[PDB]
């Protein structure tokens, strides 16, 4: 629960998930539709440790930070 | 190489087989995830079954399993696409003109969609059974994400609605969302029309706005278009009451030939039983591997019956019928 990211995100979904306590959540890159950037991001609180969170980050972006 | 009669015997049997495991966990009041069933492998290889034989049972439903780009991807998907699913863009491209209506799966989630295709172009009425952001302007992205998977010139509404409370019946609401729309046919046709003309939406639906980026239209309030009818599987009490008393009207229309109102129906469905505990709207979560919850049956009741449906359907199709769902039902159990 310290998340944060040099990128700007757009929620793609949010859904319960089998066998876990925690739903994930799912985000896309918020220069998806402008820059055709293919970057998403999962995130889900961790079912063993729930003080851990678990990010998975897809696809590169295809522009610079968002300064 | 096998006859028809044995490859009937295969996907009746199948459907028989699947249909007596959810009979029994429905009948013991078990929670299937709880029992260790597998509700999501199981619903994913029923789903094309059911869409074939549903779309003989009312000629015109023209029901379409599609998916989405993130369905294709196999580091983030939760399964794969269910058997004979097409892709969104490759189905807006090469349809015939007509109407249909969609189940949509989007590498996590499946919602219904009312679908018009013609020459002058494509829109979409999507209808996602599960309304689970805390924040509504969350919305505005789904909206978008959607209409840019049908291209940004398609027309569409995206209308999110509180039915599903569990991580695994959106299949089966988005089935009967569609049949829903199929039988409010004209309704939905009238708004098709509004999003194409780009008229004023307050006449259709009770909360709308376009979206700043692909100007889609959110519905963040779906009634009276969402109507009685379509929510009569809300799996919380307090969300099927949350809508009445949102939409007095509803509450006196008879949501089948039993003469029940949606109140009533909902009531007649609830049961009390454990399921895994899982974080609530603020994330909070108790100890302890379970929770007893009350809730409405309604969707187990309904997989059930068009699970018979399918299985009767098939037990009479002609033979072209039978060899099609055969490889169906065989394509999907090679996950
Ligand atoms: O209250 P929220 O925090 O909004 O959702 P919560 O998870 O706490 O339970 C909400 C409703 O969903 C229902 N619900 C929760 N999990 C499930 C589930 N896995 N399957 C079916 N219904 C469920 C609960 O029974 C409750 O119904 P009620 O509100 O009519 O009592
Ligand atoms: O008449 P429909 O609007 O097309 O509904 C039919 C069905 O009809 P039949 O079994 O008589 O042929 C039931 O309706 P009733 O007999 O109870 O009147 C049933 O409704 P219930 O669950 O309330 O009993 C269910 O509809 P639903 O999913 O809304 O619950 C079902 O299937 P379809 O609606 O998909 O056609
Ligand atoms: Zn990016």
């Amino acid at each position: 629960i310290d998340e944060g990211d040099l990128w700007t995100w757009r929620k793609y979904g949010q859904k319960d998930i089998l066998g876990s306590r925690f739903p994930r959540g799912y985000y896309r890159c918020a220069y998806k539709f402008t820059h055709g950037c293919k970057a998403t991001k999962q995130v889900q609180r961790s079912e063993t440790d729930s003080n851990m969170l678990a990010i998975t980050y897809l696809s590169e972006h295809n522009h610079p930070r968002p300064t | 190489q096998a006859t028809v009669d044995r490859l009937r015997t295969q996907v009746t049997g199948f459907l028989s087989g699947a249909l007596g495991k959810l009979q029994a966990l429905s009948a013991q009041n078990m929670d299937p995830e709880l029992a260790q069933f597998r509700v999501l492998d199981v619903d994913r290889a029923i789903m094309p079954l059911l869409i074939v034989a549903e779309n003989a049972r009312n000629p015109g439903l023209n029901l379409v399993p599609l998916h989405m780009d993130m369905a294709e991807d196999e580091e983030v998907r939760t399964q794969p696409p269910m058997a004979g699913s097409r892709h969104i863009a490759e189905f807006v491209a090469s349809a015939r003109p007509g109407r249909y209506r969609a189940v949509i799966d989007d590498g996590s989630h499946t919602r219904a969609a009312d679908i018009r295709k013609d020459a002058s172009g494509t829109s979409v009425i999507v209808v996602d059974p599960l309304r689970k952001e805390k924040d509504e302007s969350a919305y505005v992205d789904y909206a978008d994400n959607v209409n840019m998977e049908f291209g940004e010139h398609a027309k569409c509404a995206f209308i999110p609605v509180d039915i599903q409370k569990s991580f695994f019946d959106c299949r089966i609401l988005s089935l009967s969302l569609a049949l829903k729309m199929h039988d409010k046919d004209d309704a939905f046709a009238a708004f098709h029309e509004t999003l194409r003309n780009g008229g004023d939406p307050s006449h259709h639906v009770s909360r709308a706005q376009q979206t700043e980026e692909l100007g889609a239209t959110l519905v963040l309030d779906g009634a009276p278009l969402v109507d009685a009818r379509m929510m009569k599987h809300g799996q919380a009490a307090s969300s099927v009451s949350r809508y009445l008393g949102n939409h007095p009207e509803q509450s006196t229309v008879p949501v089948n030939k039993r003469n029940e109102t949606l109140g009533e129906r909902t009531t007649r469905h609830l049961v009390k039983r454990k399921v895994r505990n899982r974080a609530d709207s603020e994330g909070r979560v108790t100890s302890g591997e379970t929770k007893e919850i009350t809730f409405s049956n309604s969707v187990e009741q309904k997989r059930i019956a068009l699970l018979n449906r399918a299985a009767s359907y098939v037990n009479s199709a002609p033979p072209p019928v039978v060899m099609r769902m055969a490889k169906l039902l065989q394509d999907s159990l090679l996950d």
